[PDB]
């Protein structure tokens, strides 16, 4: 209560103090990041099989896996595909509000016992469980310039002598290795093994036995023979730990005297545990490691930590290895952070400016400069509390607040002035009677402001938890900034103020302030004039008040609408697509000549190409490849010409020209996710790939005859393509002595490569892998040269027990929730909305062929709340200024404000052309408040004069409109000048600045240039008609 | 190439794009390094719509694989007795022997496919041929436990 | 390893209870380094060797 | 319905309305007696 703290200044002190501390103590043990979590919780299940096609990999592993996935609790659906490349990825999202790690760990479980199950080579590859939802703080480059040292060389070192010191570095969560550490590898050659009557199956026996760890006992262990003097333990053989030691393995002793080392059928070296893909840095071999934030971190102080570490073990890198930063999230919330600030200080500075312009005295100007810090601080406090951290969207949640703020302290400042000067009142009962008049007023709007803003933070899933930041956020500052303004504030004007006489408006005075006054006094005359003939043709207004309506519903429809604006993040990506059955090399000059476009068309713009050949986020193997682009900072690249965009679609038409693959480059997503749809065509009966493959270009083809509602329907996996079927002969192999086994090893591990075991290389433990040397197992005319030992000791050929045949099969086969499926991404065509091209979608699928069902995911599910919830706020709203006005009435008046804000911002969007995203509808939410706080108020005083000194109706509306003026012009003129900056921004997280800026800015000035003539209007109309 | 954009439509299916394609000239004789062409793969996938606008094209109707397999040898393997039947008529090997030795008959015989099988019988097919194993159409049927396809080829 | 190290071999119902079953050497033969050389195994022609 | 079931012969049929929503005593082998010597302590 106001009374209770102008008599009591220092108890309001000692609350502004404890706010501060708290505050202070807040914003120095709270996290920081660019993005809170947004996305579901989500597991990923990964394994590996070395040499195995799509085909094998989920007839063994992926549905064995699916099987098992029961029992775990909160499951929304489970994803899984299989690739060529013997590799497996089932993805487990869940429910929103899901604790991930005990998601995890049920996930976790219920796959070990499962294991059990899995082919032998598959448990010895492994099965990796993780957290997939979260995302990278940055990926750290490790290249060699020198040319010294393969990207093998460079991947062992990483994880040797960097990964470990780097995962202990304070703030960081995860590290993942972009590359492989060494492994030990014997190339066989099958033109010596036949020589000397050998197999695979021997050479992989001889391995498990001359590369194993032997357990041995000790001397005078328990129990012993009483009088035994020493106790030590025994050591028999080791694992092998040189490349010189795995070639001196003997594998057979002829009946000569000589023998045959590991050495003489293979080549022995040290390579990595596969060779899918190769990565390069502008050209050069490279390697990386992909960094994770941990929860609760500072992201900030965690970059700084890792470079700190990365510079603590540089005198011990090899010749030529230096580190690299392709990618970096760390300089985006510097800027964000800085330009918060920023913008919060000379927000206090125009406040300042404007405050001495109306007011004319340091004192009261002071006033605002303190109570507006306070609750800055305060609602740091009150984040902490409830959990938040300071991050992109709360950092923008208050640079719109901001304006909430400074108009609180603005208003009980000026209203006390206002007093003072029509009255002989002193600074002590010219505050009360001051807050007295404003009291219920201001607890009102703080009920109102809260109706408006909390049901926000009611949406469902990953739209929910980026509306929740914004709203929670602004309602804390709001309350905070209220209570401020019925404590510190009152007391500070009690107390700080200066008397001044009545009828003194300094408009005799001199110079401009003298000028400036009587400019000002004459100009709340011709207001009050035009208000007074306004109310005398009420009728045409309304009229115009109509077509605002109208042209805002017209001017909204006509928005489009994206999620989050898009942003420069200085990087971009470029896909790259060769023909099936392409191979590695080809793909490598595709990439070089894409390298080499942006070294040299883009010289000026581009820093470097991470070209990465033979992976894919929609298929991964030889025939495909991703380059990350890096660019050169923001103050290098001046003007649109040189943004993502501009050079990204100039990057696109150029690569059109390559007629050997299909290569397109594209901005990443502003949070790691799009538009579009997500659906899943899923084999529902027993229909096969084949048939379900049909239903899918069926549907596709159905799709393309509607180009005016579906756009961009496309199939989001690999086409299939042909394989290489060998017919193993039964009979003959049984009839020549032969082992089916011998024969499914000898292919396997010649062709597939197998892992055998492990061995020591340089204190750590690393694996050992066997296969063919590369010349003698690319043609199907090279597997005529394997033989295999029968049981009459003779050797006979792969040709003389097989046939072949060329095959079509998957090289990446898809499942949804346990049945087989098939991705389809599209998107709504323009001007049509996502919930109409979905339900198009689900029209044409139901034309489909039996036993052929569909379901959406991803963001097309968790797609409806919007009107609901501002049912519900709209009816609060109303009751609150029901209970503040004591009528049913009344409360009109103010709520019929809304569109006057809303039209502007609409005006301002349209204009720059810009959308309908989240950051534009936060901005609406607050220029349809502080509009609205300003009819309440204009409200309440007309109200009031005619209850209490039983004024005209008319009468009373120019008197409130005109006691009103000077406040809310104030307020709104250092709001625009404030906002400016943001408005014009470019470059460097402008695309949200310039949606946070020309949405308020358009919006603030429509919401006060036509309030402060309607609201006068509908008081009046309103109170004619009840 | 517009071959390359043949064999695509050829193995989908598209008889519009096909048509189409037969309008401007693509190469009727595009290879992939399989050796397929856009007949092997539309008798191997069966649409026959496109195996007649591809043979009253100029196609070669005994292309031959790199394993030396045929568009006969497509259309038997797999169940098209269609499309068998308009292959005959426009000149295809009917005893056309894989690398393997294997014949259009051996690969309709080890699938069963009774139907298929008495079409190749009536048109000169061997019933001695044998297989690079030495198997004939009778050893493979018998083996494979087919009692009506072992008196059919008796 | 099973003569100087033990081995464990399987389980057997020990009055009701489960429990292991080892192969090890006695004491008195796995003592002293030389005791190495009193360890014998047989040959793929049934012929013993130390 | 149990007290027609009662007439079966070499059967235990019982229907129960389930609870919403007696004792239940435990014999123990506590030594290593065996199966057979835990069933005469039952009987």
């Amino acid at each position: 209560m106001p009374n209770f703290f102008i008599d009591r200044p220092i108890f309001a002190w000692v609350i502004a103090i404890i706010i501060m501390l708290a505050g202070g103590l807040a914003i120095l043990k709270l996290p920081v990041a660019q993005y809170p979590t947004i996305a579901p919780p989500a597991v990923t299940i990964s394994a590996s099989y070395p040499g195995a096609d799509a085909k094998t990999v989920q007839d063994t592993v992926t549905q064995v896996i699916e099987q098992n996935m029961n029992g775990i609790d909160n499951l929304m659906y489970m994803s899984s595909n299989s690739d060529s490349t013997g590799t497996v990825q089932i993805t487990l999202t869940f429910e929103s509000g899901t604790d991930a790690d005990i998601a995890q760990v049920q996930v976790q479980n219920k796959l070990q016992l499962a294991m059990p199950l899995l082919p032998q080579e598959v448990q010895q590859q492994g099965v990796s469980v993780e957290k997939s939802s979260s995302s990278f703080l940055m990926v750290v480059g490790v290249i060699n310039t020198d040319g010294t040292m393969t990207q093998e060389d460079i991947s062992d070192y990483v994880a040797a002598n960097m990964k470990d010191a780097i995962s202990r570095t304070s703030g960081v969560g995860d590290v993942q290795l972009f590359g492989s550490q060494y492994a030990m590898r014997i190339w066989m050659n099958p033109n010596e093994l036949n020589k000397f009557q050998l197999t695979p199956v021997d050479v992989i026996t001889a391995i498990k036995a001359q590369n194993a760890q032997v357990a041995a006992g000790q001397l005078g262990g328990t129990p012993p023979v009483k009088g035994q003097q020493l106790n030590a333990s025994i050591i028999a053989q080791t694992r092998l730990t040189s490349t010189e030691e795995f070639g001196k393995i003997l594998l057979k002793v002829n009946q000569d005297g000589s023998r045959v080392l590991l050495r003489d059928v293979a080549k022995i070296e040290l390579g990595g545990e596969n060779y899918d893909i190769i990565a390069e840095f502008n050209g050069q071999p490279a390697s990386g490691l992909g960094i994770k934030l941990a929860t609760g971190a500072n992201a900030l102080d965690t970059a700084a930590a890792i470079r700190a570490e990365l510079a603590k073990m540089e005198p011990f890198f090899p010749s030529g290895l230096k580190i690299v930063y392709p990618y970096d999230t760390t300089p985006f919330v510097k800027i964000s952070i800085h330009e918060v600030v920023k913008t919060l200080v000379e927000a206090i500075i125009l406040v300042f400016l404007v405050m001495y312009l109306f007011l004319q005295n340091f004192r009261a100007t002071l006033i605002p400069t303190i109570a507006v810090p306070v609750v800055l601080l305060g609602t740091f406090a009150v984040l902490a509390a409830f959990g938040f951290s300071i991050n992109t969207l709360t950092m923008f949640g208050m640079v719109l607040a901001i304006g909430l703020l400074v108009d609180d302290a603005i208003v009980v400042v000026e209203n006390v002035e206002r007093v003072m000067a029509e009255e002989g009142l002193p600074p002590k009962e010219a505050t009360r009677k001051s807050m007295g008049q404003i009291q219920g007023a201001l607890v009102g709007i703080a009920m109102v402001l809260s109706a408006v803003f909390v049901p926000m933070a009611f949406f469902g899933g990953s739209t929910g938890a980026i509306y929740r930041q914004f709203s929670i956020t602004i309602v804390s500052a709001m309350a905070l900034s209220v209570l401020v303004a019925l404590i510190l504030t009152p007391a500070l004007c009690a107390t700080m103020l200066k008397p001044i006489a009545k009828g003194d408006h300094g408009e005799g005075k001199k110079g401009f302030f003298g000028w400036f006054n009587r400019m000002f006094e004459k100009s709340t005359h011709h207001y009050t004039d035009s208000v007074g003939g306004i109310l005398r043709s009420t009728g045409r207004y309304l009229v115009l008040y109509l077509i605002i309506v109208v042209g805002m519903a017209y001017l909204f429809v006509r928005l489009p609408s994206s999620f989050l604006p898009d942003e420069d993040q200085g990087v971009f990506m470029t896909m790259v697509q060769l023909p099936a059955g392409a191979t590695q090399e080809r793909t490598q000059k595709v990439l070089n000549e894409v390298t080499h476009y942006y070294l040299t068309k883009e010289k000026n713009n581009v820093e470097s190409v991470f070209a990465v050949n033979g992976f894919g986020f929609a298929g991964r193997g030889q025939n495909t490849g991703i380059a990350f682009v890096s660019l050169k900072d923001w103050a290098d690249r001046p003007g649109e010409e040189n943004k993502v965009e501009a050079i990204t679609m100039r990057a696109t038409r150029a690569f059109s020209q390559i007629k050997d693959a299909m290569v397109f480059a594209f901005n990443l997503p502003a949070i790691v996710t799009a538009t579009g749809f997500d659906f899943e065509l899923i084999d529902q009966a027993g229909l096969g790939h084949e048939k379900l493959t049909q239903a899918r270009n069926q549907l596709l083809a159905e799709a393309a005859k509607h180009p005016d509602m579906l756009t961009s329907v496309r199939p989001n996996g690999l086409e299939d393509t042909p394989q290489f079927k060998i017919d193993i002969d039964q009979e003959k192999a049984q009839a020549l002595g032969v082992s089916i086994n011998d024969i499914n090893t000898t292919l396997g591990a010649a062709w597939g490569g197998s892992y055998v075991n492990d061995f020591i290389d340089r204190g750590r433990v690393k694996k050992v892998y066997v296969m063919s040397e590369a010349k003698y197992r690319m043609l199907p005319d090279d597997i005529g040269d394997w033989y295999v030992r029968a049981a009459d000791g003779q050797m006979v050929p792969f040709s003389a027990f097989s046939s072949s045949r060329w095959e079509y099969g998957s090289p990446r086969l898809e499942r949804y929730n346990g049945l087989p499926s098939m991705e389809i991404l599209g998107q709504a065509a323009p001007g049509k909305s996502t919930g109409e091209a979905m339900e198009l979608m689900e029209q044409l699928a139901s034309k489909l062929p039996t036993g052929v069902g569909y379901d959406w995911t991803g963001m097309s599910y968790q797609e409806n709340q919007a009107p609901s919830l501002y049912a519900i706020s709209l009816i609060v709203v109303f009751l609150c200024l029901a209970a503040l006005y004591e009528s049913w009435s009344i409360p009109f008046s103010v709520m019929l404000v809304v569109p006057l804000g809303v039209i502007g911002a609409l005006l301002a969007a349209t204009f720059r052309g810009l959308t309908n995203d989240v950051y534009f509808q936060v901005g609406l939410l607050t220029t349809i408040g502080l509009s609205a706080k300003n009819a309440i108020l204009i409200v309440e005083f007309a109200k009031d004069l005619m209850d209490k000194e039983g004024k005209g109706l008319i009468e009373a509306t120019l008197d409130a409109v005109r006691m009103r003026l000077r406040p809310i012009l104030m307020t709104s003129l250092a709001f625009i000048l404030g906002v400016m900056p943001l408005v014009i921004s470019t470059g460097a997280g402008s695309g949200a600045q310039n949606a946070v800026g020309t949405g308020v800015m358009g919006g603030m000035v429509t919401a006060t240039v036509l309030a402060i003539f309607f609201v006068p209007v509908f008081f009046v109309v309103v109170r004619r008609r009840f | 190439d517009l071959g390359k954009k043949l064999l695509e439509a050829a193995r989908a299916g598209q008889d519009d794009e096909v048509r189409i394609l037969m309008a401007n000239g693509a190469d009727v004789n595009a290879r992939d390094f399989t050796g397929w062409t856009p007949l092997h793969l539309a008798a191997h996938f069966g649409h026959l719509e496109i195996v007649e606008v591809l043979l009253k094209n100029g196609a070669d109707v005994n292309a031959k694989d790199s394993l030396g397999v045929t568009p006969l040898h497509l259309a038997a393997r797999r169940g098209h007795l269609e499309i068998v039947e308009v292959l005959l008529k426009n000149g295809a090997d009917v005893n056309a022997s894989d690398s393997h030795g294997f014949t259009p008959l051996h690969l309709a015989a080890k699938r069963g496919h009774l139907e298929i099988v008495e079409v190749l019988l009536k048109n000169g097919a061997d019933v001695n041929a044998q297989d690079k194993f030495g198997k004939t159409a009778f050893d493979i049927s018998i083996d494979n436990g087919n009692e009506d396809l072992a008196e059919i080829l008796q």
